[PDB]
């Protein structure tokens, strides 16, 4: 499924994934294509920071949801 | 309730405490799917707070939609003048217990830029006391919205000002009674024949709605479109 990623630069990064997939896993995609290193990345949804090792499933992120990335 | 009943109360709520404008795309996916249901899981529809002397703008992109104009007394969800975003009830859950519970007490995102504060992110926005946000330096204009009446409030600085503001979302749960006029934009042929055909398929139900036409704080009844 595709979720989108909005920055505070006014980009939306598209992202293929699974439900299944952890933040982990998103945050790598996110580095696969825009060369962001995951550590500096916070992903927000929803009103709360979301946490690595988590799936989006357990966050009940569905398709074409919308996060916000803010760099740490 | 008839037409002119709906437009009385219409004008009297708008320039009191406001009242809620929903404009849709589909007018047809909300008579059948959202409206005809709730006669015989859309619980929770979005709409914008409208008031007279408030220069609020509607969402309506290509400025050709046609909408609800709701009462008042609507079922409140939540309130959240940048529109701070929300999730989807979701399995397993009661929809009609989801909000205010689940609704964002304050916009993160809005907060975030306003002050940089990277403690904002050490909380759930969904789940964060007044005491807690008065510690984060929460400022009071991303806190939400619960009351109704406080909305005015909320929005009193721009509407003192007479500056422009962007649409605002609140989610509803609007009943059949609640609805109490069709919104218009006079300006866009398309606006106005969508009007036409809800219009009519309200009027099928025994739901005779004005055509309202709403904009920069003022709003007024159009005779027929
Ligand atoms: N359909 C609407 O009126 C609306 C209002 C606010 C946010 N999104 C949609």
């Amino acid at each position: 499924m595709q979720i989108f990623v909005k920055t505070l630069t006014g980009k939306t990064i598209t992202l293929e994934v699974e439900s299944s997939d952890t933040i982990d896993n998103v945050k790598s995609k996110i580095q696969d294509k825009e060369g962001i290193p995951p550590d500096q990345q916070r992903l927000i949804f929803a009103g709360k920071q979301l946490e690595d090792g988590r799936t989006l499933s357990d966050y009940n992120i569905q398709k074409e949801s919308t996060l916000h990335l803010v760099l740490r | 309730s008839n037409r002119q009943e709906k437009l009385a109360q219409l004008m009297r709520q708008f320039e009191s405490g406001g009242l809620y404008l929903r404009t849709v795309s589909d007018h047809r996916d909300e008579f059948e799917n959202t409206f005809m249901p709730k006669l015989d899981e859309r619980y929770w529809s979005s709409a914008t707070f409208i008031q007279q002397g408030l220069n609020g703008k509607v969402h309506d992109p290509h400025a050709d939609r046609t909408g609800l104009i709701i009462s008042a007394d609507a079922r409140l969800g939540g309130f959240s003048t940048f529109d701070a975003a929300t999730a989807n009830v979701p399995s397993g859950l009661e929809p009609s217990q989801y909000f205010p519970g689940q609704f964002p007490k304050f916009d993160m995102m809005g907060a975030y830029q306003a002050t940089w504060n990277e403690d904002i992110f050490s909380v759930d926005a969904t789940a964060v006391s007044e005491q807690q946000m008065d510690e984060l330096g929460i400022p009071d204009e991303y806190r939400s919205v619960f009351d109704f009446d406080r909305i005015q409030e909320k929005m009193a600085q721009p509407r003192l000002a007479g500056r422009e503001v962007e649409p605002t979302a609140a989610k509803i749960c609007y009943q059949p009674k609640d609805v109490l006029g069709i919104y218009v934009d006079v300006d866009s042929p398309a606006s106005q024949s969508k009007a036409r055909e809800l219009q009519q398929a309200m009027r099928e139900q025994g739901f005779d709605l004005p055509f309202i036409a709403y904009r920069g704080g003022a709003a007024q009844e159009l005779a027929s479109v």
